[PDB]
């Protein structure tokens, strides 16, 4: 990972360096308005009645 | 003899809009669409209305 | 709505001169049976899981 021969030096402190934001998307239809999720996302589409 | 008529219209939302609508003032979520879907509702309400 | 310079007669009495007949639309699947209602219907779609 490192590539061989070259170092990363840190300069402040050793910790933290900012945040990975996420940004939410979209899921649907609670009542009949929308609701938004943040992080990572897995849906399924269930076509199992289709040809 | 006698025979009706038939009036229908269609009104859509892509991803970018539904995803992407806060205000103009203030730092509000992305949850307002589903506040403006209820204004096209009660105008497709009020345009039926008017043939 | 009526024009400046005009009037509409009502010749026979007052009253209302005809009817506006709501006729049938097309309601999915109440039962295993086709229901039907009358009056102008609004719906959804809720494409919310698409890509």
């Amino acid at each position: 990972w490192i590539p061989v021969g070259e170092l990363i030096v840190l300069n402040q402190s050793t910790g933290p360096v900012g945040r990975f934001v996420y940004t939410a998307h979209v899921a649907g239809q609670r009542n009949g308005k929308v609701v938004y999720a943040t992080g990572p996302y897995l849906t399924v589409k269930d076509h199992l009645q289709d040809d | 003899t006698w025979s009706p008529l038939a009036f229908k219209e269609s009104r859509v939302w892509d991803e970018k809009e539904i995803l992407y609508l806060g205000r103009l003032a203030d730092e509000v979520q992305a949850g307002v669409i589903n506040e403006q879907i209820a204004e096209s509702l009660t105008w497709l309400m009020a345009r039926m209305r008017n043939r």
